[PDB]
């Protein structure tokens, strides 16, 4: 099908540059004009650019305009958002976003989004500690002090996942982040059946896989 | 400039 | 630039009852063409935003038939004829006539469905974790509606202050509940130096408050 692929986000500190890049394909890439939308954590959406289908015409929105440049390589089915002199306030997600079956006016089709934090703060992965349950139980896993966002949370590499709650991150006093993943399990199998969360921390590479036993 | 960015 | 205002910015509203969005404008949306480029985006959490309505109230293909859109010259109307469970989520307006494209400040759709008290779990700080000198102690609250809970903590029988944290899920797009961690923070030294760790729990669902404790050795 049509699909974009967002990548080149990460920590950066402010001041600092950050390449992002957009892989097209499926499509006549080179027939389609594409855009940049970034959303900040929690916050709404924003169009940010837009470059013409051969490259020709650009347009950014004033309070990035001096410090990104937007760029394509028809050749590579890439787009590209080059961003200097980074403030705090472009953290956000980035989307590479284009008009399909119709571009005038419109946006339907949408990568999923690189996540680019502009923070002076280190890169940490978490530690795991296991929730120990005491008709329903419950059991979990807490992930903690870690930065930045994110961390994804299986149970039993992925062949547990009703009754999962993964809590979203909350921000600590120290800057970095925590959260919880739970899940309820009916009484008698704890003493039957195993239960192992999976913690991938992509930033810092972190996997950890820890037994929550009774 | 157009609302369209597209190949005509 | 175009600045699209939404209102409201949060909505909640019950179960198969109606439901509007409105957008209104700074600017004609009015192109040279006689279209509108008026838009319509869901998002739900964690996902790419989905377009619902382009031009107005053209609906998008696969989006259901509760969904429309149209104009009333003062703004621009979102409608969901019937409200769905799976409807939670994100849901902004993106003006395409001038450069540059800009969105609305978004819309936040809950669900009103009936109360329900959450069941209460305890959690003790591990002993892998009471190694490096800092205790976490866990309370969970899940599946109940609606949001608005009281989580107090007592330690030893005396009330906490100031040294827990609160986080809730996302609406869930099937029952519609939320699910609450609270988490109490202490150094080993002062979780070794007390017995009884209870976390109470008031709740419009619940007649009297629930205490979920352990003693610490047990």
């Amino acid at each position: 099908q049509v699909q974009l692929v967002e990548s080149g986000g990460g920590v950066v500190q402010p001041g600092r540059s950050l390449r992002l890049s957009c892989a097209a394909s499926g499509f006549t890439f080179s027939s389609y004009g594409m855009h940049w939308v970034r959303q900040a954590p929690g916050k709404g959406l924003e169009w940010v650019a837009v470059i013409w289908y051969d490259g020709s015409y650009k347009s950014y929105i004033e309070s990035v305009k001096g410090r990104f440049t937007i760029s394509r390589d028809n050749s590579k089915n890439t787009l590209y958002l080059q961003m200097n002199s980074l403030r705090v306030e472009d953290t956000a997600v980035y989307y590479c976003a284009l008009g399909y079956s119709s571009g005038q006016g419109t946006l339907d089709n949408w990568g999923q989004g690189t996540l680019v934090t502009v923070s002076s703060a280190s890169t940490k992965g978490p530690s795991v500690f296991p929730l120990a349950p005491s008709g329903t139980a419950a059991l979990g896993c807490l992930v903690k002090d870690y930065f930045p966002e994110p961390v994804t949370v299986s149970w039993n590499s992925g062949a547990l996942t009703s009754g999962v709650h993964t809590f979203p991150a909350v921000l600590q006093s120290s800057g970095l982040y925590s959260l919880s993943s739970v899940v309820t399990v009916p009484s008698s199998s704890l003493g039957t059946q195993t239960y192992i969360c999976n913690v991938n921390h992509k930033p810092s590479n972190t996997k950890v896989d820890k037994k929550v036993e009774p | 400039m157009p609302n369209d960015p597209n190949r005509n | 630039d175009v600045v699209m205002t939404q209102s409201p910015l949060s909505l909640a509203v019950t179960l198969g009852q109606p439901a509007s969005i409105s957008c209104r404008s700074t600017q004609s949306l009015v192109y040279s063409d006689g279209n509108t480029y008026l838009n319509w985006f869901q998002q739900r959490p964690g996902q790419s935003p989905r377009r619902l309505i382009y031009k107005v109230s053209n609906r998008d293909s696969g989006v259901p038939d509760r969904f429309s859109g149209s104009e009333s010259g003062t703004d621009f109307t979102l409608k969901i004829s019937r409200v769905e469970a799976e409807d939670v989520g994100l849901y902004y307006c993106m003006q395409g006539t001038h450069w540059p494209w800009t969105f609305g400040q978004g819309t936040k759709v809950e669900i009103k469905r009936t109360v329900a008290a959450p069941s209460v779990f305890i959690f003790p700080p591990s002993d892998e974790q009471l190694k490096s000198g800092t205790a976490s102690v866990v309370c969970l609250l899940n599946n109940f509606y609606p949001r608005e809970a009281k989580v107090q903590w007592k330690v030893d029988n005396a009330l906490q202050s100031g040294n827990s944290q609160e986080s809730v899920t996302e609406q869930d797009s099937k029952d519609s509940t939320y699910s609450l961690s609270s988490t109490l923070t202490l150094s080993k030294a002062d979780y070794e130096k007390h017995k009884v760790y209870a976390c109470e729990v008031t709740h419009q669902g619940l007649s009297s408050p629930v205490t979920k404790s352990f003693n610490r050795g047990e």
